[PDB]
């Protein structure tokens, strides 16, 4: 068992005597594949790093009895057993400077890029309690769709839980990533999540970065396969340290995060390595508890960010944090104990549906696959106000469904209703990679203000005739600075559209 | 009956015996052990408690000292293990160690075995057999070379 | 090479199976891999390293046949932990796994070795490109771009043809060449495998590559160690060559050895019995897989599809590490069709529209609608049969049997399974197929004559007769 | 329980409570809330501000941050002042948050125990643990022991 | 009987296995609990399942036993 030394036994036969010697460095005795089982150090602080030949520091949860093995992130293979340990003083840390937007990193900030400047001040460790109760502000911040049915189906505060669940293959991770793109211009400061990705997508990711070329915004960490778990189980927590700087720099943030459970396998297979038992699939019961580590962390600061690092340079204002999840699904498995208590987590649910991407529609979402219990309060007295048939057409579309079957039951009352909801089928459509006026959303309008449909009825025409219309905005657009400048809606203002449709009669 | 977790503990045995030469010693001390565990009236009472120091202590305290330091933090050590239970095995364990050094024994060809210390096989072996002049014992031999080379031949009778 | 003196030993300490369990001195050691050598009665064998196990007794792998062996027998070791000769002279002759000569003739081969570990590019060390590749595949060249470098994947168990769909794998990738590149095959059968042999001779290609190829009854210990051979091989040429090109097979069994192996360590197994490093391993393997600014490779690949189980976590890691890939209907095939791959399923990740203009993104667009159309309906009629037929759907349904009974053709070098011929194809020829069938622009068009059918002007030819 | 709904605005259902509490009787009556969403406390402290309910307000800290344990355990707690005003005979009332959000809790419990997963890992204390609140509730002789509905459903069926 | 169209519906005879099986909230805690009351003369003594449910369930039904009287029997 455990004690197996008999060579030190020769030592212990008689030293069982005498010992009263703690190193910071004790040997370690054997290992595998990176973890070691090693006695040494006496001395013992919880997940403390210990410095290792080369750089490298490890770490070990558990306290074991009477000896203790770990684990580090790196090459594993390198090390010989019994060596006498490196103690490393420090629990790990992180660095911790707000200048890397343009940049990313290794796990250890080692930029991947190889940039070779380095902004950030000191270093900071990747975990840590979450603000106080009522330290938080509500916030009504909204954020740009780019999909229509992103705002218009759902409204967006800053800070929220998101939601992307949805099937492997099913474009998710460009269907999933494409999404990102809306940010752009926006200025807010942000970060993805990388679980474990191939390169390529890194690189072609670049050069989307060259698309936009913008790129330097923001920056994002990466996980690769080579990557050891312990970085992954860590990485979110990782970010978190960092979004932590703008929210704690008062900043507010959003931070992609996808493709975890690939991570918390990983973790079961330390649990192997822990040589304990797990849950159901080897899943630790830990899981909501790392996700409540993780998952616990983003928030809308309230005034008492007035209480800040400086607190406070004031500045007695709130910081709002954000960030994205991202769901997969095996035969799209609702059981899913990851998503289940992830799903019972999750704050506003998004599903996208293999039909409608089946259907090779630009969108595959689902209305009422997705939801968010956040609701409307970030919609904008226009955009608020313009928004509401959705519901009911998806209703419609989808309830128009039902008679579809009996083929030819029904007369015109349901022919402009049904007609209606083949519109507004229409009327949904995205490009591939798009940007969003969002004056464009103004546009939407219409339908329900403008007739409209009645008008370019043509399947054809009706497409067509939304690039007309888009077209005929270059004719006139004085009021949509004002327009996007105001965000809001001034019943006075609703002349300059009722006249617009005059430009519709112009515009074809 | 592990006994083969004997070796770490019985290894270092021979090891801490060559080094510390007790041998003949430590010999004493382990015969003096198989007769302390032996103990029945004891031995209902030897796990009765969960204590290791009280056991250390008080096993050590009626022993009769033919303790020795060495064997005292080391006895700690199968105490500490908790493992001491089984502990007279090291001593067969031990004897093979003892034995292992230079020794020779025997087995009985049908009769009796000489356990003759004789380190070459099958010469030093040999040597013992020529020795015979012991040849006078019979002791069940012919029944036994009579029936066994009988027990080849039913076998051929069998193959017959 | 070099002695290689003495070394003394581990004695063997206990037999378990395969897993070699023995002892060797303290100052003994081992790399996680490292050179051992110990003579059976009949010849020096080696066992693979321990991980790490204490006194001097670590346990280890092998190759070989564990039958036959006596305890605490005394064990050789090599200096070098694995040595692999890096030739160019390779490419005449086959060797071992061991890179024993597999053809008749002896190779000298070359001095310059390698080993298992191998490792990656940097962030910046590899080149990314668009070029691209097509030929006489029906679709799936149509169907689908393939870019220069890719690294094509194959779905499914075999009987899929998997070997004989992999034979289609051979004629187009046999139909194209225009440079230099090798694969090779492993667990595999002979028949095939001496088959390839004796055409290769007749081809005489093989001046241009040579592969050892790895045997379908062999030991798993060579199985496990296979796919170091792959990455040494490759590392040559990659430095030799700047590009590549390459198949994979049965890496199924790649998993399948690695998991069998797995508690026979000791481990617990990861889920499904799977091993419990398993994706760590598939992260190297995949990971294994590498093109760079220096120089790119390409090669196309197969693991047998354990049972159409996508749920397979083996699949997961499929998809997840997958770069190209395809699918196959044992419906279509079921439904005999020659081709039998599940178009509806396979996708190009390279297929960019912007690349591919509109029109073909468009029109693969609308058959795609048109399968959704056809699968939608499917269950309507086999409820009401089609009595019902909405005129138009009744239409498009015509469009459908004959759109799928459109895609096949024949193939030149396809005489032999059908002794019926074939053709390479052009892609114009195809881009009309796409109006006149978006037209369905022959409207007396036979259905039975487009199965497995020449161009509009053959079907044409046909259409006079059939 | 009661079935319900976000968007109810059943707050106001909640402040009627109250306010028949002491319009109605002495209510002498608390909330309970734990692992919840972080919003309604500032609306409950608007609330508690809205109300007088800050008389008398205890607070029930409701966050789910702690260990499922300490999460779970709070129980007793929630218990032992109505234990008081009950136990006073006076009329007492509390609110209750999660009933199946209690479910994962005990859950969570058992499992976190290493005691083996039950069925499922069902939970050991659920007849316990449930039949304790039983064995906490009653009009009894002393006082009546009042509280408020707890909702959190596993899927809320 | 304690129900008529079970009686009609079902015969019954004193040994012999029984089984019930049906949906709590009804009438399941109920049943027919109440055809104890059909043994009125109660010839055959018997005695109820006891399950651990409800003191209520113990209060009311005390109090039952009252209201039909009685459980001396
Ligand atoms: N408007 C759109 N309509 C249809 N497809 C689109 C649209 N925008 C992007 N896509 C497609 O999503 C496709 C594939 O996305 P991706 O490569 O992420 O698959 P994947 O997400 O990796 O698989 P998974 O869905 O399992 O993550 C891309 O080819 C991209 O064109
Ligand atoms: N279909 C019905 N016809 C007549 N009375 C009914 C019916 N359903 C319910 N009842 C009334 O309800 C009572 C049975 O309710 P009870 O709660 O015992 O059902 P239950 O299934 O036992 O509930 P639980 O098992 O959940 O305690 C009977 O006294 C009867 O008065
Ligand atoms: N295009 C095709 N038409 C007809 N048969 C095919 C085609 N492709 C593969 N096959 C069939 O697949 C069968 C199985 O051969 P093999 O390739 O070993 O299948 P697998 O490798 O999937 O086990 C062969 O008999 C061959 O006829």
């Amino acid at each position: 068992n455990s004690t197996e030394i008999s060579e030190l036994i020769k030592q212990r036969i008689a030293q069982f005597n005498v010992v009263s010697e703690a190193h910071n460095e004790g040997t370690i005795v054997s290992v595998s594949d990176g973890v070691i089982r090693i006695h040494g150090l006496a001395d013992a602080m919880q997940g403390e790093m210990i410095s290792l030949p080369g750089n490298r520091y490890a770490i070990a949860l558990n306290l074991e009895r009477d000896s203790v093995g770990a684990v580090v992130m790196g090459p594993y293979a390198d090390l010989a057993e019994g060596m006498k340990v490196k103690a490393t003083g420090r629990i790990l840390e992180v660095p911790v400077g707000r200048g890397l937007l343009g940049r990313v990193v290794n796990t250890l900030g080692a930029p991947i890029d190889g940039k070779g400047p380095l902004d950030h001040d000191g270093f900071s460790a990747v975990e840590a309690i979450a603000p106080g109760v009522i330290e938080r502000q509500s916030v009504d911040q909204p954020v740009q769709t780019g999909y229509k049915a992103v705002d218009s189906m759902i409204p967006i505060g800053r800070g929220q839980r998101e939601l992307i669940i949805g099937d492997r293959q099913t474009g998710k991770t460009a269907l999933a990533i494409d999404a990102i793109i809306n940010q752009r211009d926006s200025g807010i400061k942000a970060i993805y999540v990388a679980i474990g990705q191939k390169a390529s997508t890194i690189s072609n990711v670049v050069r989307k970065l060259e698309e936009h070329g913008a790129l330097a915004n923001t920056i994002v960490v990466v996980a690769t396969a080579s990557e050891s778990a312990a970085l992954q189980y860590l990485a979110p927590y990782a970010g978190a340290a960092m979004g932590e700087y703008f929210r704690d720099r008062g900043e507010d943030a959003l931070i992609i995060y996808d493709d975890l459970s690939k991570q918390a396998v990983a973790y079961r297979q330390i649990s192997l390595l822990l040589r304990r038992p797990p849950g159901r699939e080897a899943f630790p019961g830990d899981v909501f508890y790392l996700h409540s580590r993780l998952l616990e962390r983003a928030a809308r600061v309230n005034a008492e960010y007035v209480e800040a690092f400086t607190k406070g340079e004031v500045k007695g204002k709130t910081g709002s944090l954000t960030a994205l999840p991202i769901i997969e699904t095996q035969a799209g498995d609702v059981s899913a104990f990851v998503p289940t208590n992830v799903i019972s987590i999750t704050d506003g649910q998004i599903f996208l549906e293999t039909n409608l991407f089946n259907a090779g529609i630009r969108p595959a979402v689902n209305p009422g696959i997705s939801v968010s219990r956040v609701g409307g309060a970030a919609q904008t007295k226009i955009m608020k106000k313009l928004s509401g048939g959705i519901r009911t057409a998806l209703a419609q579309y989808r309830e128009l469904a039902a008679f579809s079957q009996f083929a030819s039951d029904l007369d015109d009352a349901t022919r402009n209703q049904l007609d209606h909801g083949q519109k507004v089928t229409e009327l949904l459509k995205q490009k591939q990679y798009a940007p969003m006026s969002v004056a464009q959303q103004s546009l939407v309008l219409f339908a329900a203000e403008r007739g409209y449909l009645a008008d370019v009825e043509l399947s054809k025409i009706g497409s067509f005739e939304a690039a007309l219309l888009a077209y005929v905005d270059r004719d006139h657009a004085p009021l949509m600075q004002e327009i996007n400048q105001t965000g809001g809606y001034n019943d006075e203002i609703e002349g300059k559209l009722k006249g617009i449709l005059d430009s519709f009669k112009a515009t074809q | 009956e592990f006994i083969t977790v004997a070796r770490p503990y019985a290894k270092a045995a021979f090891d801490f015996a060559v080094e510390h030469q007790s041998v003949e010693r430590w010999q004493d001390m382990l015969a003096f052990a198989a007769e302390v565990t032996k103990n029945e009236q004891m031995a209902e009472l030897l796990s009765g408690a969960l204590a290791p120091e009280t056991l250390a202590e008080s096993f050590i305290a009626v022993a009769g000292e033919q303790l020795d330091e060495n064997g005292q933090n080391l006895i700690r050590v199968m105490a500490e293990n908790g493992r001491l239970n089984a502990l007279p095995d090291v001593l067969e364990q031990f004897i093979h160690l003892r034995a292992v050094s230079e020794a020779t024994a025997e087995v009985d060809v049908i009769s009796a075995a000489a356990l003759s210390e004789q380190q070459l096989a099958k010469i030093s072996a040999a040597m013992e057999k020529r020795l015979s002049r012991k040849v006078k014992l019979n002791a069940k031999i012919d029944k036994s070379v009579m029936a066994g080379v009988i027990i080849r031949a039913g076998d051929m009778v069998i193959d017959g | 090479h070099h002695h290689h003196h003495g070394m003394a030993t581990g004695k063997i300490v206990q037999v378990i199976g395969a897993v070699v369990d023995v002892e060797f001195p303290q100052d003994a050691v081992p790399r996680v891999y490292d050179a051992l050598e110990v003579q059976n009665g009949n010849e020096r064998l080696v066992l693979e390293v321990q991980q790490q196990l204490g006194g001097g007794i670590v346990r280890t792998i092998a190759m070989g046949s564990s039958d036959g062996l006596r305890r605490g027998l005394d064990v050789k070791d090599l200096e070098h932990p694995i040595e692999v000769p890096v030739g160019k002279a390779t490419l005449g002759r086959i060797m071992n796994v061991l890179g024993e000569p597999v053809d008749m003739k002896g190779e000298i081969g070359e001095e310059e070795r390698w080993a298992i570990h191998r490792a990656a590019p940097s962030y910046e060390e590899l080149s990314n490109s668009q070029e691209l590749l097509e030929t006489g595949i029906k679709v799936i060249d149509l169907m689908a771009p393939f870019a220069k470098g890719g690294k094509v994947g194959l779905f499914g168990g075999a009987g899929v043809g998997k070997t004989v769909n992999m034979m289609e794998l051979i004629r187009n990738i046999a139909i194209e060449h225009s440079g230099y590149s090798v694969f090779a095959g492993v667990g595999e059968r002979t028949r095939e495998g001496n088959d390839f042999y004796h055409e290769m001779t007749d081809s005489n290609v093989i001046d241009k590559v040579s592969l050892v190829y790895g045997q379908m009854n062999e030991p798993p210990g060579n199985r496990l160690r296979v796919a170091l051979t792959g990455l040494t091989m490759a590392e040559k040429f990659r430095d030799e060559g700047r590009d590549v090109l390459l198949f994979v097979d049965n890496i199924y069994r790649y998993t399948l050895a690695g998991t069998e192996v797995s508690a026979l360590l000791g481990r617990m197994p990861s889920a499904v019995g799977y091993q419990p490093t398993l994706a760590e391993e598939m992260g190297v393997l995949q990971e294994r897989i590498t093109s760079t600014k220096t120089g790119s490779i390409t090669s196309v690949q197969a693991v047998y599809v354990p049972a159409d189980d996508l749920t397979d976590p083996s699949p997961a890691t499929t998809f997840a590490h997958l770069d190209a890939t395809v699918v196959l209907s044992r419906q279509i095939a079921s439904l005999g069709i020659y081709p039998a791959v599940d178009p509806l399923d396979s996708t190009s990740r390279q297929l960019d529209p912007l690349v591919v203009g509109q029109e073909h993104y468009d029109t693969a667009r609308g058959v795609q609608s048109i399968l959704q159309r056809y699968q939608e309906l499917k269950d309507i009629i086999a409820i009401l049969g089609m009595d019902e037929l909405s005129e138009e759907d009744k239409l498009v349904v015509a469009r459908a049997r004959k759109i799928q009974r459109f895609l096949s053709q024949p193939f030149f070098v396809a005489e032999v399974f059908t002794g019926s011929p074939g053709k390479y194809v052009s892609l114009k020829d195809t881009i009309r197929g796409f109006k006149g069938i978006m037209e369905g622009e022959y409207d007396h068009l036979p259905e039975q004559a487009f199965y497995m059918v020449g161009s509009i002007e053959e079907a044409v030819e046909k259409a006079k007769k059939l």
